């Protein structure tokens, strides 16, 4: 609503979240289904990205890498990103769809 | 001339296989990339207008 | 290798796209401006 | 497989971007055309050596057997090829223009 | 194959073996007998 | 003759023609991802 050419933008992100499964698709259901939706959901992403409509906006663009697995944004604003601690759990939240204990404390250091 | 055997033949056919396959992907990013171009010129083109 | 992968870049694309937002911009906020003159000035002949 | 009005979620768009459409409404990029291109009935199998021979292989079926190969290929993949290169540099001229 | 023109005067449509690519063509009317009386900077694309 | 794996992922079943052999497999725990703690040989029970 403040902007003009956005809208169409907005849609496509709630869309893209709507795409984005949640707790009803795995957990009490299949992981195998889950792990699919969660790679149908990134794969989506990425040729969103790809696609050309993300060059605009620097700021929709970011947040859309930062979405992909690109933590160049997190690197360079470290100190508005807390500690590792989050550093950590926001990686598992992105490219960690199922944690290993031995792949954790792989990860973790 | 020098060891003539099926090892050699087997990975040529691989290499060649694995270059077309590439090939192929190759031209298929391509034509995805030349007809966003072309959407994005259309669409361009009838704002200009 | 003759064939490119693609014709420019992005930065022309979102050149040509911000200028065509801003002359979309620009000519509606001129119609709007020359309404509101074409209602004045037929006030005007109205007071005349 | 043949891509019909099919659900793909990879590289065939809906409307303005990819969208896993069930219904062929907005051509992607060329995959119906290539498809067509590709409509063959052959295979291009890849060879490994996992099996047991009984002697030395022969010159005249070594060269047979490779002479198949080059034919296949260039029966099945080279002409596809050309013509996706052309396909694709049909739309960069005017592109320019 | 072959071309068709619409009967409103503004659409030429190329048909082929293959499908149609229509292509919008305004009217020529004034000036040198150019689109709008003088333009060239219209919408002249293929739509399949 | 040929092995199997239990969807649960705790026995292996050698099946043959003479009977099956059936396998249990240890979980791992500790530090390393090996079972029975990091160990190299571990004696698995089987029965017939």
């Amino acid at each position: 609503s403040t902007s003009a050419s956005a809208r169409s933008m907005c849609r496509v992100l709630d869309d893209l979240l709507k795409k984005m499964p949640m707790l009803h698709t795995g957990g009490t259901q299949t992981l195998t289904e889950f792990e699919l939706k969660w790679q149908h959901w990134r794969e989506e992403c990425e040729r969103h990205l790809q696609n050309g409509t993300f060059s605009s906006n620097v700021h929709m663009e970011a947040v859309c890498r930062v979405l992909l697995g690109d933590e160049e944004v997190l690197l360079e604003k470290r100190d508005l990103m807390t500690t590792w601690y989050h550093f950590l759990v926001s990686r598992l939240l992105f490219k960690h769809p199922t944690v290993k204990p031995t792949e954790l404390h792989f990860y973790a250091q | 001339a020098t060891a003539m055997t099926y090892a050699q033949l087997e990975n040529l056919i691989n290499k060649w296989s694995l270059e077309l396959e590439d090939q192929e992907k190759h031209f298929l990013q391509q034509a995805t990339q030349v007809n966003a171009w072309d959407r994005t010129l259309m669409q361009n083109g009838e704002r200009i207008t | 290798s003759r064939a490119c992968f693609q014709v420019g870049s992005e930065e022309e694309k979102r050149q040509l796209r911000t200028e065509s937002d801003g002359l979309h911009s620009f000519f509606l906020e001129i119609k709007e401006t020359t309404e509101s003159l074409r209602g004045e000035f037929s006030a005007m002949k109205i007071k005349n | 497989p043949p891509s019909p009005p099919l659900l793909c979620s990879q590289s065939d768009k809906s409307s303005t971007e990819i969208l896993p459409h069930v219904l062929a409404d907005v051509k992607g990029p060329f995959e119906e055309h290539i498809r067509g291109i590709l409509r063959r009935n052959s295979a291009n199998p890849l060879l490994l050596n996992s099996s047991s021979k009984d002697s030395s292989p022969p010159p005249e079926e070594c060269l047979q057997l490779l002479s198949r190969a080059t034919q296949v290929f260039r029966e099945e993949y080279l002409l596809k090829q050309d013509l996706a290169n052309e396909e694709i540099q049909r739309r960069v001229k005017l592109l320019i223009a | 194959n072959e071309v068709l023109l619409s009967p409103t005067q503004h659409h030429v449509a190329l048909v082929g073996s293959k499908g149609v690519m229509v292509l919008e063509i305004p009217k020529r009317w004034g000036k040198k007998s150019e689109f709008e009386g003088g333009e060239k900077t219209v919408n002249c694309r293929t739509i399949p």
